[PDB]
């Protein structure tokens, strides 16, 4: 009856940085996936262990949308498998990840003359993060033998690093907004399907 | 466009003041956390000093942790590094880096010599 609330994700005003990237469930609603395959023309739009064209005929007990930006670079980092700053410190997908990657080009946006610097990733992290793991946490990272907490060596680093976006950028270096659907299926009835 | 140009240094004895300014151009240097380095003539390159982005803290080696002080200004695009109380073993040629980590496309040095008496 109730269509999935997709704009909400997509066209939302603000959005997250990677390493504090914001996640949204959908549920007790209807989606078209063919609808917003051409809502917008998409930079990437791609799927694993399911195939975008049957996304139609499947139906999921609960659906999560997570949303961040990064680097264009970085979106081959957003799949399976993949090693990486982003992948290893700030979003990692499972081995057995069932979902899509959608990402579109957002130098529009979250570039500006300049330079924006108002998104972060993670640059240290003393280990590699846990599918769906989201670390916010900003304690000195520590780099070596020496000490940190409170001598205040060099080797003592603040976690976080800003994104430089600026509007002349490369294609590489320039902001994407990043959606991915994960599709959680469980032993519960399902609550989100297709037409 | 992007560079970093180091001034300052030179002279002094066991005792003395000094001041190197590091100046940036091409990006705000507040946004990323900069750096000072020293490599004396037989010894390899020690990190010195740094501070953090915004006001996210500085760091200090135990080498010159009370004596040395790095501060920026935010208008000069300038970070600066004072010098007190300089011993003997402070002789190198000093540089600065930014940690951009790639964010950048960019990727000369200035000589402080300290007599004994
Ligand atoms: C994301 O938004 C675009 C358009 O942006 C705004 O959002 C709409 C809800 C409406 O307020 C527009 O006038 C705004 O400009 C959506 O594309 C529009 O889709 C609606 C669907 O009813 C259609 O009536 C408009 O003609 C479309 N306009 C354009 C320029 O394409 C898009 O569908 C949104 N994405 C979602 C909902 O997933």
């Amino acid at each position: 009856t109730n269509l999935c609330p997709f704009g909400e994700v997509f066209n939302a005003t603000r959005f997250a940085s990677v390493y504090a990237w914001n996640r949204k469930r959908i549920s007790n609603c209807v989606a078209d996936y063919s609808v917003l395959y051409n809502s917008a023309s998409f930079s990437t739009f791609k799927c694993y262990g399911v195939s975008p064209t049957k996304l139609n005929d499947l139906c999921f007990t609960n659906v999560y949308a997570d949303s961040f930006v990064i680097r264009g670079d970085e979106v081959r980092q957003i799949a399976p498998g993949q090693t990486g700053k982003i992948a290893d410190y700030n979003y990692k997908l499972p081995d057995d990840f069932t979902g899509c990657v959608i990402a579109w080009n957002s130098n529009n946006l979250d570039s500006k003359v300049g330079g924006n610097y108002n998104y972060l990733y993670r640059l240290f992290r003393k280990s590699n993060l846990k599918p769906f793991e989201r670390d916010i946490s900003t304690e000195i990272y520590q780099a070596g033998s020496t000490p940190c907490n409170g001598v205040e060596g060099f080797n003592c680093y603040f976690p976080l690093q800003s994104y430089g976006f600026q509007p002349t950028n490369g294609v590489g270096y320039q902001p994407y907004r990043v959606v991915v659907l994960s599709f959680e299926l469980l032993h519960a009835p399902a609550t989100v399907c297709g037409p | 466009q992007v560079q970093l140009v180091e001034s300052g240094g030179g002279l002094v004895q066991a005792g003395g003041s000094l001041r190197l300014s590091c100046a940036a151009s091409g990006f705000p240097v507040e946004v990323w956390r900069m750096e000072w380095y020293r490599q004396a003539p037989g010894k390899e390159r020690e990190g010195v000093a740094a501070i953090e982005s915004y006001g996210h803290g500085t760091r200090y080696a135990d080498s010159v942790k009370g004596r040395f002080t790095i501060s920026r200004d935010n208008a000069k695009n300038t970070v600066y590094l004072q010098m007190n109380s300089l011993k003997p073993e402070d002789t190198a040629v000093y540089y600065c880096n930014v940690y951009d980590d790639g964010q950048l496309a960019y990727h000369q040095g200035t000589q402080v010599t300290v007599s004994a008496g």
